[PDB]
RNA sequence: CCGAUAACGAACGAGACUCUGGCAUGCUAACUAGUUACGCGACCCCCGAGCGGUCGGCGUCCCCCAACUUCUUAGAGGGACAAGUGGCGUUCAGCCACCCGAGAUUGAGCAAUAACAGGUCUGUGAUGCCCUUAGAUGUCCGGGGCUGCACGCGCGCUACACUGACUGGCUCAGCGUGUGCCUACCCUACGCCGGCAGGCGCGGGUAACCCGUUGAACCCCAUUCGUGAUGGGGAUCGGGGAUUGCAAUUAUUCCCCAUGAACGAGGAAUUCCCAGUAAGUGCGGGUCAUAAGCUUGCGUUGAUUAAGUCCCUGCCCUUUGUACACACCGCC
């Protein structure tokens, strides 16, 4: 517990572990996702959305200070 | 001393320019409602102005 | 089913109108606008290129909720908090000329015109304007 | 669009004498630069037409150079009169923008010559004294012991 | 006219203005003059906060002076004339009256 | 309007004026028992009553003394010429006037009376004057450095609440 | 069918706030200074505006036609003298137009969700003291 | 707590109900009406809290005698 | 039916311990649309006992100094709290919350002024309200302390206090310091 | 207060009292407060809504051309009393809870016998004695100083951050002031110029008539930032531009562009506080030609804990001891 120094842009290494496991859990949220796959956040919102856009992911809330979304329902 | 000196200093505003309208004392002046008396002097003679301690 | 502006969020009406505005584009804009900063207690200029267009939808908008209303007033409504560094906070107005400017250019839209008193109300082209943008956001909220 | 990083991304760059962060924004970047600042680097920005939305180690270098020469002549480029910091310049009198170890050298230079015709703000500088007129009494003490 | 008077009663004291005011009513009715109610102004509280002590020592306390101003604005409407009609005032030490016509 | 002051402004200065003619007037009927000033305001004129103990005295041979404050009134505050009217009344029951057995206790210890005396005449006079009760206090230095206080009461003395202020009279 | 002289106007307060429902005769309607009871800001607490209506029924609402104009206090002051204002204004109306066995068998619901809807908070403010910076907070003070 | 009543509203109280035992009865605003006339209270918040150790003391009365 | 934010039944909730039962307000008498009612719960002694308890949870959330009028903040704080909590463990969120007030609340406690040997003298056992009391303190404080200094915001760092002490996993800071209160009352038994 | 009772009956202080807040769809009223109703409009309407909706648009004391006081104002009257019920208590004084109720303890002001060698002679044409009184310790004028800095302490303000900062939009107050005897100095609307600070004309207001429907802040809703002394913090310092004043240097204040210091919740200790309270948060008055990090008030948002005890610190009462009585700062 020193620096974070979590990174600005994506990656192959990191791109795809979002394109395939971030739709796969029940919460995610910004923060979750950042410290889940050692991102920035900025990048966090972004690529939430963009995924959201997508339609890979659905949002429930919609709020300034907190946007949640959820994996898609199975079966 | 002479006519150009002895009250040349412009005294149109600050402290100085203003005095008690009783005791011709400088300080505490309350110059709210025009009264223009001092902090000591208002409360001596508070009674006879109108002023009185409700709460 | 008529729709008046007090019937929808306000916060997307001003939007969608500034939107529109934008798209109708003969609003004078002064040449400085990517300049200077909106009120003298703001650190920063604002985030979006069309400012001018959003704060000439959200002074219509007021103008249409109350008339009369001058520079003075307008720097009023726009004014905020000013922090003052290490000195407690205050209150502080905005700018007199992008407020001017702004209403200048409503005017010159010709939905604005100066009272019979002082200050300036709204046209009854700049009410059908209003009213108009009003029941189709209004109709974007429904569906 | 929040693809992959870039090839021809810098984490970190080398603008004038100083190197900047890239990984921040262009904006709040090129503030690391001495004599420029948030207004100023949102201003130079607005006239270099660059998305300010991306990061500073994806700039090309043709739009560095060309945020350069806008931050380098701001005269030229419609910057107004009262925005610079060498505004009216007590020295040759041309309205300039500092932005470089030339702040630095200028400070000094306005400092000495204050010592040398022996001003007051001078002499409170060479004391290592406040200068702005404020008590001294309790406070500053951190700079003395 | 035809003529329109506003006469207004400034004072300190309630009850001294209460009764200023509503003898003013009373006698113009028996003189059947048109008399607009009696309008109560909002009192006028004059608020001076002030040390107690004279020096500076103490436990700063402060004490609240309060002076209270109560205005009642009285208007008659007669079709004839008014003045001729009402000559006395009645007044008592404190209220002051002051003349209006409806023009002003 | 724009000549005629503000009615909170013209308020403290009618209690301005109040206060100075009532200091004026101590000052100078303080031998005759000065008791106090009542001032009725008009639009047109102003009357002014001094309530004193020696109505006799106030006014002088002729009224000489009383016209002399008349004018010396009209040239202080700026009352144009015959528009005020000054008049004197006796006081009623002087021994329950404050004032005025305040500034005969002065006289008394002013011509060398032991204030015990004095102040037992004062307590004496005022209760058979009829009063529910009174209470005095001499406090000062007599012929030695340290000041001493000397307190004589009698009878009943409320101090506290709203009563005290149209209860008691103090000087 | 159409008979006229049908409203009550009843006002509700709280915190210097104080709104005035005037509840006339006609079809459902609430609006406040002009606008719908949605999109009345905060969002948060709308729900609060509504209680009224979604405890007593929008059947019962049918009726009558409320405009309600509140020009006190703060925001959530605003929000509660407005349901006061609301909550009260068709209890007085059923009172004033209709029998009061509606009236009670309304009030009762609303009393037991909450007082507050029909009995104004009686509770305003205290007066600050010179030996501090509140009503009863003192300044700090130091011995040494 | 702090509702103990004092000399002033007690003495009062004792006295006419003894001396208006007849007109007066156990009826809180019908004792707070007739003390209105049978004595100059100037005080209304005095008024009706004598008038409530006077309803207190007359339904003590019905039951059993007090030093009253 | 009473639906607290449009949604979240009331009527599905149990309180499991009758030790607990008549301080927790989750009922249908005290169930209400939204947290948030300027009832003068502080207006006597066992008044907050009828208070409900996702209010006084929102009442407590502002602490700390910076933030301490700002209800509406704290509304919408537990707000996203409860969805998110909702959508992660598949209950409902009053159940969540009922479970994490009484896995919260320390049963027993210590308190003497004597010459004291570790912490405090003499054991004791709380009273309900006690318990209450201290359980939200608890969660709260350890939902602030959690979402200080990190990118976790508040609304997930309170869910997960919640999470945690529903069930008892030894990382919830509630149950942390429940654990180290009852030792201590244990060692000074 | 009740009771015991060589006491009985009282008085001051407490209480009572005055002011303030909470309730009166009850009374008196209001073109300097308005509200409904109605009439002209202006717009959305046209599907047609049509007693449709919005309007702080204009009006109906433009006195012949509506009523009403609910909202507002301010007067008189009311109302709350431990009054009703249950429980405890000598079954007394009273206490606890509950019902009906707006309220079942709203805040202040006033405030005893006395004492403090407490503070003020720098409030005074309050004042004894002493000092000085023409090279003045009188009085005036010019400049400086009251700010001066190795350091210690007190009241404070701002922060340490994401419960956040920035940007934009939406949206709500109440106290209270406002043109001057002397006295020179008012609050400001509206339009125009500048980016801002500001500047220039044109009014209104001596005031519920104008500022002003005080478009306050916090907050709410959207944007970006992303745990990094970092887009937190704005200390220190450079340059420039305005305002008041006779005068701005030792920077008066304000604005603009730059550097970006400690500070990552603070040792021993210690302060304040029980409900619209603490605290967050702005706005007035006083000071004022220019001036608020102060103080005095006001409003907004709005809690946690407690309905107890003498543990700590104090104070009071009783008993007790006394060689004290100028009273322990004593006597010796
Ligand atoms: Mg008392
Ligand atoms: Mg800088």
């Amino acid at each position: 517990r020193d620096k974070l120094n979590n990174l600005v842009l994506f990656d192959k290494a990191t791109y795809d572990k979002l394109c395939k496991e971030v739709p796969n859990y029940k919460l995610i949220t910004p923060a979750v996702v950042s410290e889940r796959l050692k991102i920035r956040g900025s990048l966090a919102r972004a690529a939430l959305q963009e995924l959201l856009s997508k339609g890979l992911i659905k949002l429930v809330s919609k709020h300034r200070a907190q946007v949640i979304y959820t994996r898609n329902t199975k079966g | 001393g002479h006519q150009q000196l002895y009250w040349s200093h412009p005294r149109k505003f600050g402290q100085g320019s203003r005095s008690c309208r009783v005791c011709s004392n400088r300080h505490g002046l309350i110059r709210k409602y025009g009264l223009n008396m001092c902090r000591q002097c208002f409360r001596q003679y508070a009674k006879d102005i109108g002023f009185i301690k409700l709460d | 089913p008529g729709v008046t502006v007090k019937d929808v969020n306000q916060q997307e009406f001003v939007r969608a109108l500034a939107a529109f505005l934008k798209k109708s584009g003969k609003l004078k804009v002064p040449e400085w606008v990517d300049t200077v900063k909106l009120a003298k207690h703001k650190e920063l200029a604002p985030y979006d290129e069309n400012w001018f267009y959003t704060r000439a939808a959200s002074t219509a908008r007021h103008l249409y909720l109350r008339g009369g209303a001058g520079v003075g007033s307008m720097t009023k409504i726009y004014g905020g908090r000013q922090r003052n560094g290490v000195m407690p906070s205050h209150f502080s107005r905005g700018s007199k000329s992008v407020a001017r400017r702004v209403l200048q250019a409503l005017e010159g839209l010709k939905m604005v015109e100066k009272d019979q008193d002082g200050g300036r109300k709204l046209t009854p082209q700049g009410q059908r304007d209003l009213d108009r943008i009003a029941g189709q956001v209004a109709a974007a909220n429904k569906k | 669009m929040s693809l992959v990083i870039p090839e021809k991304f810098q984490h970190i760059l080398r603008v004038l004498n100083t190197n900047i962060d890239g990984r921040r924004k262009i904006a709040f970047a090129i503030t690391a630069i001495k004599g420029v600042g948030r207004r100023y680097a949102h201003v130079v920005l607005r006239k270099a037409d660059i998305d300010l939305t991306k990061r500073a180690g994806e700039l090309t270098e043709d739009e560095v150079e060309r945020v350069i020469t806008i931050m380098q002549n701001p005269r030229q480029y419609k910057i107004p009169d009262w925005f610079l910091n060498r505004q009216k310049d007590v020295k040759d009198g041309k309205y300039s923008q500092v932005l470089a170890n030339g702040l630095d050298n200028k400070l000094r230079e306005d400092l000495e010559r204050l010592k040398k015709i022996r001003a007051h703000r001078g002499l409170r500088h060479f004391w290592g004294l406040r200068v702005r007129g404020q008590h001294t009494k309790t406070t500053g003490r951190r700079g003395r012991t | 006219a035809i003529h329109r008077i506003r006469i207004t009663l400034t004072s300190r004291n309630v009850k001294s203005l209460e009764k200023v005011c509503a003898d003013l009513i009373r006698g113009a009715k028996e003189k059947n003059l048109k008399v607009k109610g009696p309008v109560r102004m909002p009192t006028k509280t004059l608020r001076i906060t002030t040390r107690k002590t004279p020096c500076g020592e103490g436990s700063k306390t402060w004490d609240r002076f309060q002076m209270r101003i109560h205005k009642r604005l009285i208007d008659l409407h007669s079709p004839s004339e008014i003045v001729k009609q009402i000559t006395s005032i009645s007044i008592e030490p404190g209220v002051e009256v002051e003349v209006t016509i409806a023009d002003a | 309007m724009a000549v005629q002051i503000s009615k909170k402004r013209k308020f403290v200065a009618d209690g301005i004026f109040k206060a100075e003619l009532n200091e004026f007037l101590t000052r100078e009927l303080a031998e005759d028992g000065y008791s106090g000033v009542e001032v009725r305001v008009t639009p047109t004129r102003t009357e002014i009553i001094i309530l004193a103990t020696r109505t006799q005295n106030v006014l002088g041979e002729k009224g000489r003394r009383i016209r002399e404050l008349t004018a010396v009134v009209q040239k202080r505050f700026g009352f144009p010429e015959g528009s005020v009217e000054l008049y004197a009344e006796k006081v009623a029951t002087r021994g329950l006037c404050a004032i005025a057995q305040a500034e005969s206790l002065r006289y008394k210890l002013l011509g060398g009376l032991a204030v015990r005396r004095a102040c037992y005449g004062v307590l004496r006079f005022i209760m058979e004057s009829g009063a529910k009760g009174c209470e005095v206090v001499v406090s000062g230095k007599l012929r030695g450095q340290r000041a001493k206080s000397m307190k004589f009461v009698d009878g009943l003395m409320i101090h506290s609440g709203d009563p005290v202020n149209y209860y008691v009279d103090t000087a | 069918s159409k008979g006229p002289l049908q409203s009550v106007q009843v006002f509700g307060r709280k915190k210097t706030a104080t709104a005035v429902a005037h509840c006339k005769r006609g079809n459902g309607l609430i609006k406040v200074n002009g606008r719908p009871l949605e999109m009345i800001e905060p969002r948060t607490l709308q729900y609060k505006l509504l209680e009224p209506v979604l405890l007593l029924g929008k059947e019962r609402f049918a009726g009558v036609d409320i405009r309600v104009r509140v020009k006190g206090g703060g925001h959530v002051a605003q929000i509660y003298a407005i349901r006061q204002s609301i909550s009260k204004a068709l209890v007085a109306y059923y009172q004033k137009y209709v029998d009061e066995a509606s009236k009670k068998e309304i009030k009762d619901i609303l009393i037991q969700y909450d007082r507050t809807l029909l009995v104004a908070d009686p509770r305003r403010c205290e007066s600050k003291k010179f030996g501090g910076p509140g009503a009863r907070a003192r300044y700090q003070k130091s011995y040494r | 707590m702090g509702r103990v009543r004092t000399k002033t509203v007690k003495k009062a109280a004792r006295v006419i109900i003894e001396k208006y035992y007849t007109r007066l009865g156990n009826d809180f605003h019908t004792n707070k009406r007739v003390c209105e006339e049978i004595a100059i209270i100037p005080s209304k918040k005095l008024r009706n809290k004598i008038a409530g150790y006077v309803t207190h003391l007359m339904k003590r009365i019905q039951r059993g005698p007090v030093r009253g | 039916d009473i639906k607290l934010f449009g949604k979240w039944s009331t009527d599905d909730v149990q309180i499991n311990d009758i030790s607990l039962q008549d301080y927790i307000a989750v009922k249908e008498k005290y169930a209400k649309y939204l947290p948030h009612s300027a009832g003068r719960y502080a207006a006597k002694r066992f008044r907050k006992a009828q208070c409900p308890i996702v209010e006084r949870l929102t009442n407590s959330m502002m602490m700390h100094g910076r933030n301490n009028g700002k209800k509406l903040m704290t509304v919408r704080i537990v707000k996203h709290a409860f969805e998110i909590i909702h959508l992660l463990t598949g209950e409902n969120p009053l159940q969540v919350l009922v479970n994490a007030i009484i896995n919260s609340g320390p049963r027993e406690d210590s308190t003497r002024i004597g010459r004291a040997g570790t912490v405090r003298r003499q054991a004791v056992d709380v009273s309900p309200l006690r318990r209450v009391n201290q359980a939200i303190w608890l969660l709260c404080t350890g939902a602030r302390e959690a979402a200080f200094r990190n990118i976790k915001t508040i609304a997930e760092c309170l869910a997960d206090e919640l999470i945690n002490a529903a069930k008892g996993s030894s990382n919830s800071y509630a149950i942390k310091k429940k654990d180290e209160l009852e030792r201590v009352a244990k060692s000074n038994r």
